[PDB]
RNA sequence: CGCGGGGUGGAGCAGCCUGGUAGCUCGUCGGGCUCAUAACCCGAAGGUCGUCGGUUCAAAUCCGGCCCCCGCAACCA
RNA sequence: GGAGCUUGACUGCGAGACUUACAAGUCAAGCAGGGACGAAAGUCGGGAUUAGUGAUCCGGCACCCCCGAGUGGAAGGGGUG
RNA sequence: UCGGUACGGUUUGUGUAGGAUAGGUGGGAGACUGUGAAACCUCGACGCCAGUUGGGGCGGAGUCGUUGUUGAAAUACCAC
């Protein structure tokens, strides 16, 4: 019910972060700005 | 039956795959055999057109013409029509040209209109119904380049579109051409189909291809040759 | 994780491969007959055909994404 | 307790401590990159704090492109998450 | 004797609207009669309104879509 989701960059597609959401309160994929170390800056991040 | 058809059918072999040069070499010997018409190409693809992203659609610039009249009336206002009479469109007008066709001489092939004038020109489809001369974005005739898209109709931009059962049925032009001049069309058209291969096309892409008329039989062609048409 | 099907009227199940009507069974309601709607008989209510989108003039049927069950074969340090 | 904008529930690190048989556990000023909020000062490496967890081995996936059994590749392995 | 597979020939397809032209796509008015046309016979094939008919038997030269639908539009005829 609280799965471990991974967040991938929207440019280089590297899976930089892993976290947890609720599968029922947030039934679709997260979107967060996170720091991408490959791009060297903040990019957008969906799930996989 | 059809004694004129068995005579060509006693000529072309089934168990052999011919060159693209020999394919037009018997297309001329079919258009001499039969009454002349368009040379047809039936491509059998290795895609599945029921998935969305394996759908194949596009056009082709045949460098020897598709053998077509391409009479064009251009429904545009301002310089958009004026850039078409300088393009080589013989019947060029305005909101006046709405009136000159619906009453008489509805004899043209395409109507490339501006998106601002699509209301008043769209009533001419009530006499251009069964012939499809209405302005259509699906045929490349509704855009912002309403001027030089007439030149696409003149040179022979043939639109293709794959069917339900993964077949491209396709033309290269009238059969009054040279044999080596048809392979120039036939070479620069397969490669246009080779452009539009999706990444998810499982298997062999151009499985089977054949060359026919609308009067004679088909010709088995070898899909191995994609470059050496010269 | 792969595969291999399934969701459709209160319950059950066809139609799905192959595109044009949503039906059958039971339950219920109402009426009839009757010791007894036990049975028998007639009419009707009950449906975005799991949800989103997509393709076609038109999709319960076909494609894809999603929830949701059922199997099998693994994986199981 | 309420509200506005947000994603620091960061990446590269870390002087110096706490606890401790060992393995572990815990705290950390400050430095740089790229950020959020704020007029600024500043504050932010999840949550008032202390539970919500499982060593090694063996594998899986993603990236880096380090090794590649004559050589060029590949197989397999290695690193990082 | 019952199939499976590779490939050829034959044939199949009927909401409503409506040519009875009744699977998709392509273009297609000339393919159409000694390859002996149409009428006419009826050994049959199937079934949902008129058979679309692989009946191969009878003929002595059309078995034309621009009109007037199936998105609608051809579907005579040809490749697939
Ligand atoms: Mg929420
Ligand atoms: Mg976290
Ligand atoms: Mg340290
Ligand atoms: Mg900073
Ligand atoms: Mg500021
Ligand atoms: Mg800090
Ligand atoms: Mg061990
Ligand atoms: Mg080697
Ligand atoms: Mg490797
Ligand atoms: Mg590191
Ligand atoms: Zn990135």
């Amino acid at each position: 019910v609280r799965p471990k989701i991974t967040l991938a960059c929207e440019v280089c597609k590297h899976r930089n972060y892993i976290t947890k959401k609720n599968r029922r309160n947030d039934p679709d994929r997260l979107e967060l700005k996170k720091f991408c170390p490959n791009c060297g800056k903040h990019q957008a991040h969906r799930e996989t | 039956t059809s004694k004129a058809y068995r005579a060509a059918a006693a000529k072309v072999d089934r168990t052999n795959l011919y060159t693209p040069l020999q394919a037009a070499k018997l297309a001329k010997e079919t258009s001499s055999t039969k009454q002349d018409a368009t040379v047809e190409v039936a491509i059998r693809l290795g895609v599945d057109p029921r998935k969305a992203d394996q759908m194949v659609r596009g056009t082709v610039n045949l460098p020897h013409g598709t053998g077509k009249t391409a009479r064009v009336a251009v429904f545009a206002v301002g310089e958009k029509a004026d850039a078409a009479v300088a393009a080589g469109a013989d019947v060029v007008g305005s909101d006046d040209l709405i009136e000159r066709i619906q009453g008489g001489w509805l004899e043209f092939d395409a109507a490339i209109a501006t998106p601002d004038q699509m209301a008043k020109v769209g009533r001419i489809a009530r006499v251009l119904g069964p012939r499809g001369l209405m302005p259509n974005p699906k045929t490349g005739t509704v855009t912002a380049d309403v001027a030089k898209a007439v030149a696409d109709i003149k040179g022979g931009k043939i639109n293709f579109r794959v069917d339900k059962q993964a077949n491209l049925h396709f033309v290269i032009g009238k059969a009054s051409f040279d044999e080596k001049l048809l392979a120039e069309n036939y070479g620069a058209a397969i490669d246009e189909v080779l452009r539009l291969k999706p990444s998810s096309s499982k298997g062999r892409y151009l499985k089977k291809i054949t060359v026919s008329t609308t009067t004679g039989p088909g010709i088995p062609v070898d899909p191995s040759i994609t470059r050496n048409f010269a």
